């Protein structure tokens, strides 16, 4: 067992209640082109084709071969573009039940089928796509293989949903999932989880490993830093436990699963709950009739990493699990800076709120204060777990030296790993945007 | 008195020993033999030299340049080669020209590699084809109003390998020539003496080596032809005297002796089933016509192509009766013209204005999927950048856009 | 007329240590005081050019084994006769100098400008070259100098312009002004100057 | 290329540039040592009262105006030698000539003596009118060199100039101050028993006082130093067995 | 031991030919943009000037000093000449010598040779030498002292410049007249051993 | 109402506003009295609530204490010393004669030897509030210079340097020379390299180091250290130095000065730095709040500990600062007040852990070494701080390099 003991879990108000309840009726889908790196789509359908599920709408020109796949069956409304004709969304109005359907096996077959039957599988039906690769995390090439795949059975994120209330509704497809993997990989398979029990694979190359702490306990990149490093030689890929589920569903019924249970919350939701939803939803409609009056931001995943959700963005992403609403902290305060902070939360001591242990924040979107350049007061060391240098690394970040942020390891991170330090950050900067175009041009240097 | 002679007896004496204990170290220590570079592994076109100095020295000595085109400066940055052994790293004025990932495959320049030390060399795609020709003028004519087609022979009616886009190495020796003494005909004349470009005269006192383009695609057997822009200098300095080059070109006729080499060439179209877009202007009408009639005759391609032209005026233009000619033959192929100074006595009717903007505003601002065509580029840098801008606006990356720009 | 083209590039256009790095030791020492940075200057005009003339006129047969031997030879001889010649008729100030007679020879500029440019030039362009490079070094000796003695003692040359507190002025001198400090301070707000008249000479960013 | 051409072109430029080389230092030397020594009869004729225009006429001066000699400090008594060449500062330096001073005894940190110390005599016709005593110390950057003029009686200043120092300008290199050395005209060096009194006051000594002058303000660790060099060679390592033969007359 | 203890701190800290004497500016200056280059650097000027300052001692006393050929006669005005030509010879020999029999010593430091034999704090430490007149274990330490002071205060600068990747330097002063202003900076700070008398 | 004045006059200084030129300086007014009003853009939805402003403020409101006992003293001291001088007609002729004084006794207060608390505290003020105005207003003038020609935002950080540098500064400092160091401090060691945040040195001490190298004498001696005409007298590091333990003594009263007096502040020196004890109960809040360096403060106490106790164990037969022990470093001079409030300046320290226990180490020894040793100067708290600024990268290089060999070792 690891235990983190730097990190952060964040008091924010709205906890959801660990149950699971239908949702609202969902009339339109998309798939978001922005969320996957470094892709250009060539698309395969035009504004008022009829669709099935399953059937390809776009490839990628920079990954030959991976093919990006309806989630309903439906007709396409928009192909919604932004500046420079960048693919925003592609919006699916759902209608009737066509579907491709593909090859199934028995559950004790699936331990031993052939990688490139699998790999043909996925690609084919697009799972292929829950697949991500650090360093960069993009999706796999698909004629490429890891020594390490990790699933991520647990979930730290503030408000985020309780992976065992779903895994114990559907412990045949998480275990048959596991098996496929298990066949798939070279090396070995990563069950990171907490403390409490889960489905079993029986397949010797599974492996699970329990994490303490909290977050980033929870992140695949804590996980691959404490059980395989991963370097421009070492790659390893990682998926999410709902997406596993969706595998043994595909091995096992011949048929794309698309179903979701994802946490509705936040400090304005009346009822935090559990909500069955589908693959792309559009969250417009989700939370309709959900929330309290007044200006809000919806969030497709996490208030620490997340997309806000308005206009051809108003969809629920490939990789999140979850949807956060809170206010927006447009507020203007008389010296609001300098007064005794009973209800303002922090890291450090500055504000009466840490005095009142176990008290909720009903937290905004505001930045509590203007830019201005780096003073570090050791706050990042307080968030960072891994064994890295944060205020030296962040500072080759801002300052753009993309081979001295190699060397201090930015090669092992992802936009999520810095969360927390954007989080506490005095200067206001954001570390993801940099990481990312610093990990852009490593890619383009070669 | 007597200190002046120990002076200097001790002076020369200090001296002495120390170049003398400086030679035996030298002798001792620095190597003195000779050294030896392969070429992808062959043990034939082996080149032995002694030690020192840069690998270009020893490549020349053989004729392998592999396109060489300058002892300095370096802005071209063609001088780059794999080489396979584990020599000299690569220094820090090559990153400039070399990517990491090409330096982490081998990529060295050689114009900075020191032989100081045995290596092995590995040239891409065989180059030794490359060879150099003794040819005859065929013919000189001018097309337009600042262009001359030089046309060269091959003897005995052989042919040169090579594939459309590719340019060619051409030497001229020492000379002097004025402008007065062109052959420019009464229609483009009117231009010449506006600015009364005859004043203008230029020499030099040794042989000089330019890259030219080349204009012809590889079924038109036994020939090769390239299309020629006259240096005249700027106008606010006019002092200075016009190109060298352009200036020699200009001044031969039917039957001379010429020499070139060196076919070369990276502006090669791709395979793919994609469409084709072909924007050019001026001068750069030569690979858009290699290009254009390798796709429609040799290849017989059912690519949709089409090709479009910034010219200047109605008399500045040339091979329409090609184009014209191939756009009826082949339904796959459809061209357009613009041109930026219609006067009076032209009555044009047709667009006008910078290709650009009428290639946005009549093709691309309603085309399906623009990101998905192959653009071939070639023609003045600013037009270059505008149209570059003007794909980059529509999501166009940079693997489908090809461009070989003149004069770098 | 290239001759007054030559010898003033150096003062503003390729000044040897604003934008070359060359001759910054005796500049950090010797402009303490003006007559000090005057007479380092002329020797260091005088050495250069005739060094540069020499090699020139030798550069044909140097071997190229021994080049260094040949030129620092050269260079010695003259700083040599230079040091006797100070200290047979300037006692004082060329105790004031120090060891930096003898640093002559490794003044960056000497031997910079010798491989440089005598080994490819001809007797009277590689003296021209050595006369227009030290005015381009006395220009900044004679700058740092005259605010460190005015600012540091109010004297100029020697003669009083600012009375002194202790003399019974009114003038209290500065003590940073007598270190080096002060001089490199004083450099690095000349670059500014000479970098902001002439924006072509600023270093590209990183 | 050939080493006999090598060997060739360096033995004849090192012939030429050896002959000019040894040419000019030899012919400069005595030019060199005199304006040394004129450097040192300058500040002498300054000390002794005398004023003195050019090089010429500081030779003409000093040539007719001071006799040195040189001292026995153990015995106070004129010794036999070359006063006009001699060098105590190196002196002092070989094993010999000196002599390593005991903790107690280096008041002045000056870590050694020399045997022998070389003293000027300033003339009036045939009569002595003065003494020139050379003394030294340490103070809190470096070495502190000074010349002190004493009357006939063996007691009673008549000038002092410090002509090598190196303390700070404002602080410590006051002693060079005209109006801080104009104090010491008139002061006695020794009490009515014969014992060093030579004081430096803090804070300004008593007005109207012959034994005290006023310490450098703000610069006490130069002022103590100042007081050590007379502490030390007012005493009996110092000049006292010499200044006891001139109080007695011996001049 | 404590003489030469005592004789080495003054020559690295008291002493600091980089910071305290100021010679070797020019590279001291220009090299400093990364750190292993600088480090790479100094150690060639450590085996250069420690190497240089023993046989100059050697050759001054046993020749050039006054009456050591012949007495009444000195060779005093050939000091000059003699160190530089030392100097010179050496650092050619140990730069063939790294290049010829240890190429990855030569890739650490011999590739810098060439100009240090113009390096002001070569020349100034044997004129320092001659004028202190040291023994030849003095000399061997005082070289060694001196070299071992000017690769720190090179480092340091180093580490300086290395951080300064963060700042925003106004364009006229980006590298010279920043580098100037930071080693006037670094100067500022290395007088607090100015008084002690070690 | 200001909420709205505030908005009402935001077009004037807009682009192609009346003022278009001065819009640092409303930006400057506009966030002081009120919060930006902004949202998050993108990363993080929620922020937290810390921010630089808060952090300066704070760092500012801590040394209020030892500012106030700052003032009591020299206060105190002076009138002291002025009593033990002068009586008398001669007394008030010297009141008469110094606007220090007869400012004093004009609001209400009292010059003789009976004076209270509040009279020593105003006495004390005349001579503080000068000087921070001062510094204030000249700093000022060059931040706002440069945020205007480089279009930067005027930012936090000389509300602290200015206090700082007007803190450690003898009571009798001339106004010019305050005008002059604070002019040093902020451009040639902050501004130059880009402001707040992208400086190594600390600004400070830049300015109290020009003034200590170009005005020596009015920054040292027995001369400046009490605000009394015509005294003068030593403070405790000379006295040690001089004469061991037996040689503190306050000629002004009397007295011998004990342990508990230098603790507690009743001794001369520079104005903000006599109170260890005001300095700690300040020092306390910043490092509970967590914006100083704990790992620096006990590197500092481990250096100066160790190395004054292998001081005291070699001994010394004629220097007395050999015999000092730690708890006596402690209280003397400026080492408590440099230790807790510049040595923890976040930007001129090490940027890890690691690095600061070696910064704090290298201060520590560094100080104690120029306090014996080095006779020149009594005391090396300032000159130690500027010396470890040159290091503190270096410890962070060979830090990071043990973490990039752990990361190829495929261990972190
Ligand atoms: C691979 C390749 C293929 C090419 N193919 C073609 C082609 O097919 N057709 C074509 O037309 N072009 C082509 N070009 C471009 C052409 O080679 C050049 O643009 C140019 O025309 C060459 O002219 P030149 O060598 O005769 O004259 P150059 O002597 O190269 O021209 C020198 C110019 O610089 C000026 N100059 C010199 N000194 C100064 C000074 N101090 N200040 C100011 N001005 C100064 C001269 O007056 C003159 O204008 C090609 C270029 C490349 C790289
Ligand atoms: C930069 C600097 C240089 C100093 N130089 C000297 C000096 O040369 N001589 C000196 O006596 N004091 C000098 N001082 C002052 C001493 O440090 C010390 O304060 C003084 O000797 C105390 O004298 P006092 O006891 O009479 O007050 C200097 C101070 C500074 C800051
Ligand atoms: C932060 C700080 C740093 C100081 N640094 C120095 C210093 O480096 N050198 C110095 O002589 N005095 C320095 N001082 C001043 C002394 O601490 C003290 O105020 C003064 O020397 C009074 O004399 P004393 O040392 O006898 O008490 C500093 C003061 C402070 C507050
Ligand atoms: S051709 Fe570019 S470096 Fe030689
Ligand atoms: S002048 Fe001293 S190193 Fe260049
Ligand atoms: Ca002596």
């Amino acid at each position: 067992m690891i235990t983190i003991k730097k990190g952060l879990d964040l008091p924010i108000a709205g906890t959801p209640s660990q149950v699971i309840s239908d949702g609202k009726a969902i009339k339109k889908v998309a798939l978001l082109g922005e969320e996957y790196v470094g892709m250009r789509p060539t698309m395969h359908v035009r504004v008022g084709d009829e669709v099935k599920k399953a059937q390809i709408l776009f490839e990628d020109k920079k990954n030959p071969g991976v093919k990006f796949t309806s989630p309903v069956s439906g007709k396409v409304v928009e192909i919604n573009r932004g500046a420079k004709r960048v693919l925003q969304s592609v919006v699916i109005e759902v209608a009737g039940d066509d579907q491709v359907t593909f090859d199934k096996f028995e559950a004790n077959q699936l331990a031993s089928l052939n990688r490139d039957a699998i790999k043909t599988q996925l690609v084919e039906s697009g799972l292929w796509t829950a697949f991500r690769t650090r360093p960069f995390s993009k999706v796999p090439a698909i004629d490429s293989t890891s020594e390490a795949i990790f699933v991520t059975a647990m979930d730290t994120n503030p408000l985020a949903a309780e992976p065992t209330v779903v895994i114990n509704e559907q412990s045949e497809a998480f275990v048959a999932g596991l098996d496929v993997l298990s066949a798939l990989t070279t090396g070995k398979v990563y069950v990171c989880k907490k403390g409490t029990s889960l489905p079993r694979s029986q397949q010797p190359n599974v492996e699970e490993h329990v994490f303490d702490g909290p977050h980033p306990a929870g992140l695949a990149g804590t996980h691959m830093h404490f059980l395989y490093p991963v370097s421009a030689d070492h790659v390893a890929w990682s998926i999410n436990y709902q997406d596993v589920i969706a595998v043994g569903q595909l091995f096992l019924t011949g048929e794309l699963y698309t179903q979701r249970v994802v946490s509705l919350a936040g400090p304005v939701v009346n009822k935090p709950r559990l909500v069955r939803t589908v693959m792309g939803a559009s969250l417009e409609q989700l939370v309709d009739s959900e929330i309290m009056p007044g200006e809000v931001r919806i969030i497709s995943g996490s208030v620490l990493s997340g997309t806000k959700a308005t206009g051809p963005h108003a969809y629920l992403g490939r990789y999140h699990l979850q949807v956060s609403v809170l206010r927006e902290g447009r507020d203007k305060e008389l010296f609001g800076w300098a007064m005794p902070g009973k209800n303002k939360f922090s890291v450090t001591r500055s504000f009466l709120g840490h005095l009142f242990k176990g008290q909720v924040y009903n937290m905004t979107t505001t930045t509590n204060g203007s830019d201005r350049s780096m003073v570090p007061i050791g706050n990042y060391e307080k968030v960072m777990p891994l064994d890295m240098e944060p205020t030296l690394l962040l500072r080759d970040l801002c300052a753009g030296d993309s081979d001295s942020a190699v060397r201090l390891g930015a090669l092992e991170l992802d936009e999520e790993d810095l969360a927390l330090c954007t989080f506490v950050c005095p200067g206001k900067y954001e570390y993801g945007q940099l990481l990312r175009e610093c990990l852009d041009k490593i890619e383009k240097e070669g | 008195m007597s200190t002046i002679i120990f002076g200097v007896v001790m002076f020369t004496l200090i001296i002495l020993a120390l170049v003398l204990v400086i030679l035996f170290a030298k002798s001792k220590l620095v190597p003195t033999g000779d050294i030896t570079i392969s070429i992808n592994g062959d043990p034939e076109k082996a080149i032995v030299t002694q030690p020192g100095g840069k690998l270009l020295t020893a490549l020349a000595g053989a004729g392998v340049f592999v396109s060489s085109a300058c002892g300095g400066g370096g802005s071209c940055g063609q001088c780059r080669v794999k080489i396979k052994s584990g020599g000299g790293d690569i220094l820090p004025t090559e990153l400039d020209h070399i990517s990491k990932g090409e330096a982490r495959e081998g990529e060295r320049l050689a114009c900075q590699v020191a032989v100081k030390a045995d290596m092995d060399l590995e040239l891409p795609e065989e180059i030794f084809g490359v060879k150099k020709w003794e040819c005859t003028v065929i013919s000189n004519d001018n097309k337009a109003t600042f262009i001359k087609e030089l046309k060269l022979a091959i003897p005995d009616g052989e042919s040169v390998p090579f594939r459309a886009g590719g340019y060619i190495q051409i030497e001229a020796p020492a000379h002097h020539v004025k402008y007065a003494d062109f052959d420019v005909p009464e229609k483009y004349r009117g231009d010449w003496d506006k600015f009364n470009l005859f004043r203008y005269e230029s020499k030099v006192d040794e042989p000089i080596i330019r890259a030219y383009s080349m204009a012809n695609y590889p079924e038109e057997f036994g020939i090769i032809m390239l299309n020629v822009r006259i240096a005249t200098p700027p106008p606010n300095n006019p002092n200075v005297p016009p190109g060298q080059m352009s200036s020699y070109i200009w001044s031969l006729k039917a039957g001379d002796k010429c020499t070139i080499s060196g076919p070369f060439g990276e502006f090669f179209a791709k395979d793919t089933d994609a469409e084709m877009v072909f924007i050019g202007g001026g001068a750069g009408m030569a690979p858009m016509r290699s290009h254009i009639f390798d796709q429609l005759k040799r290849l017989k391609s059912k690519r949709k192509m089409s090709y479009w032209y910034g010219a200047r005026s109605k008399r500045e233009m040339f091979y329409v009766e090609d184009f014209d000619g191939l756009a009826a033959e082949n339904d796959n192929f459809v061209w357009h013209c613009a041109l930026s100074d219609p006067q009076p006595e032209d009555n044009w009717t047709g667009y006008t204005g910078f290709i650009h903007n009428v290639l946005y505003e009549n093709y691309l601002k309603d085309h399906e999927a623009p990101e998905d065509c192959e653009y071939y580029m070639c023609g003045p840098p600013m037009m270059n950048a505008a149209v570059i801008n003007m794909l980059k606006n529509l999501g166009v990356e940079e693997e489908n856009i090809l461009l070989d720009d003149f004069g770098g | 007329k290239e001759l007054k083209k030559s010898v003033l590039a150096p003062v503003l256009d390729n000044n040897p240590i604003a934008l070359q790095v060359l001759g910054v030791c005796s500049a950090l020492a010797v402009t303490t005081k003006l007559e000090t940075a005057f007479v380092m200057t002329l020797a260091v005009m005088f050495v250069t050019a005739l060094s540069n003339f020499f090699v020139s006129l030798i550069r044909n047969h140097i071997p190229n084994s021994v080049r260094i031997i040949v030129q620092m030879a050269i260079i010695a001889s003259l700083v040599i006769v230079v040091d006797q010649i100070l200290k047979a008729y300037l006692y004082d100030i060329s105790k004031q100098l120090s060891v930096f007679v003898g640093l002559i020879i490794t003044n960056c500029i000497v031997m910079g400008r010798a491989e440089a440019f005598a080994m490819k030039s001809e007797p009277i362009p590689s003296f021209i070259d050595g006369i227009g490079n030290g005015l381009g070094y006395g220009f900044v000796l004679m700058t740092v100098g005259f605010f460190r003695e005015l600012l540091g003692s109010g004297k100029l040359f020697g003669l009083e312009v600012l009375p002194l507190i202790s003399n019974g002025g009114w003038y209290q001198p500065n003590g940073l002004m007598l270190l080096a400090p002060s001089a490199f301070f004083l450099i690095g707000f000349m670059i500014w100057a000479i970098r902001t008249f002439k924006p072509e000479q600023v270093e590209a960013k990183e | 290329d050939s080493i006999k051409k090598t060997l060739f072109v360096v033995i004849a430029l090192s012939l030429v540039c050896s002959i000019i080389v040894s040419a000019a230092a030899v012919g400069l030397r005595d030019k060199q040592k005199e304006n040394a020594a004129l450097d040192k009869q300058s500040k002498i004729l300054q000390v002794a009262g005398i004023e003195a225009k050019g090089s010429k006429q500081i030779v003409e001066l000093f040539n007719k105006s001071i006799e040195p000699r040189l001292v026995d400090f153990n015995t106070g008594d004129f010794v036999e030698g070359d006063a006009a060449n001699y060098d105590q500062r190196k002196a002092a330096k070989e094993a010999s000539e000196s002599i390593k001073l005991t903790a107690e005894q280096d008041k002045a940190k000056i870590q050694r003596r020399a045997n022998v110390g070389v003293v000027y005599l300033v003339k009036d016709g045939d009569k002595t009118s003065k003494v020139i005593l050379p003394v030294h110390g340490n103070g809190l950057w470096s070495m502190m060199y000074a010349f002190v003029a004493v009357e006939t009686d063996g007691n009673t200043v008549s000038g002092l100039t410090y002509y090598e120092q190196g303390e700070t300008p404002g602080l410590g290199g006051e002693v060079e101050n005209p109006a801080w050395r104009a104090q010491w005209v008139g002061k006695k060096l020794f009490d009515e028993n014969h014992k060093p009194a030579i004081k430096i006051v803090k804070g300004g000594a008593p007005q109207g006082s012959e034994h005290g002058v006023d310490g450098l303000s703000g610069a006490t660790l130069t002022s103590n130093g100042v007081q050590n060099t007379f502490d030390f060679w007012l005493g009996d390592m110092g000049f006292g067995p010499f200044l006891t033969k001139v109080r007695d007359g011996g001049l | 031991m404590e003489h030469y203890i005592s004789l080495l701190v003054k020559s690295i800290f008291i002493e600091n030919m980089a910071l305290s004497f100021f010679l070797g500016m020019c590279t001291f200056l220009a090299v400093s943009k990364k750190v292993k280059t600088s480090f790479g650097l100094g150690i060639a000027v450590i085996v250069v000037l420690t190497i240089s300052v023993p046989v100059n001692n050697l050759v001054y006393n046993l020749v050039l000093k006054p009456d050591a050929l012949v007495e009444g006669v000195d060779l005093s005005f050939l000091n000059f000449i003699t160190f530089i030509g030392v100097i010179a010879a050496l650092v050619q020999i140990l730069e063939m010598i790294l290049d010829r029999f240890f190429p990855p010593l030569y890739n650490a430091l011999g590739i810098f040779l060439p100009l240090i034999t113009v390096n002001c704090a070569i020349f100034g430490g044997v004129s320092f030498m001659v004028q202190r007149d040291y023994s030849f274990a003095e000399s061997v330490v005082y070289g060694f002292g001196s070299g071992v002071g000017w690769m720190l205060a090179i480092v340091a600068l180093a580490g300086i410049r290395e951080k300064m990747k963060y700042s925003d330097v106004p364009p006229g002063l980006r590298g010279l007249g920043i580098t100037f202003i930071t080693a006037g900076l670094m100067a500022l700070g290395f007088m607090s051993f100015s008084g002690v008398q070690l | 109402g200001l909420k709205k004045f505030l908005e009402d006059i935001e077009h004037h200084f807009e682009p192609g506003g009346k003022h278009e030129k001065w819009f640092a300086l409303y930006e400057a007014a506009a966030t002081l009295f009120y919060t930006p009003g902004l949202v998050t853009k993108r990363s993080s939805h929620v922020r937290d609530s810390v921010d630089l402003k808060r952090i300066m403020i704070m760092v500012w409101l801590a040394v209020f204490p030892a500012m106030f006992w700052g003032m009591y003293n020299a206060g105190g001291q002076a009138i002291a010393a002025l009593n033990h001088l002068y009586s008398g007609d001669q007394l008030a002729a010297i009141v008469a004669g110094n606007w220090h004084y007869w400012l004093t006794e004009m609001l209400g207060g009292t010059m003789s030897s009976d004076a209270g608390w509040g009279s020593k505290m105003l006495l004390g003020a005349t001579y503080f509030l000068p000087i921070y105005a001062t510094v204030f207003i000249v700093g000022a003038f060059w931040e706002v210079l440069f945020c205007m020609v480089r279009k930067h935002e005027v930012n936090e950080g000389f509300f602290v340097t200015s206090i700082l540098f007007a803190l450690i500064v003898p009571p009798t400092l001339p106004l010019w020379q305050a005008a002059l160091g604070i002019t040093f401090g902020v451009v040639v060691a902050k501004e130059v390299f880009g402001g707040t945040g992208r400086n190594f040195l600390n600004p400070a001490l830049a300015g109290r180091a020009f003034l200590f190298f170009a005005y020596p004498a009015q920054i040292s001696g027995d001369l400046v250290w009490t605000a009394a005409d015509g005294y003068s007298g030593a403070t405790a590091l000379s006295q040690w130095a001089q004469g061991g333990a037996g040689a503190l003594i306050n000629n002004a009263t009397g007295q011998t000065i004990t342990w508990m007096d230098a603790f507690i502040g009743n001794i001369p020196g520079s104005i903000g730095e006599v109170s260890t004890l005001a300095l700690m109960i300040g020092a306390a809040f910043i490092v509970y709040m967590g914006i100083a360096s704990w790992r620096i403060i006990g590197g500092v106490m481990i250096g100066m500990i160790l190395l004054s106790t292998l001081f005291n164990v070699i001994g010394s037969d004629t220097n007395a600062m050999f015999n000092m022990p730690w708890h006596w470093h402690l209280v003397l001079g400026g080492f408590a007040f440099g230790m807790f409030f510049m040595a923890t300046d976040p930007v001129s320290a090490s940027f890890t852990n690691s690095g600061k226990w070696a910064y704090g180490i290298l201060i520590g020894v560094m100080c104690v070494l120029i306090r014996v040793v080095n006779p020149a100067y009594p005391e090396g708290m300032m000159l130690a701080i500027l010396f470890a600024n040159l290091f503190a990268p270096l410890f962070d290089h060979v830090v990071v390099e043990r973490n990039i060999k752990r990361r190829l070792a495929r261990y972190g």
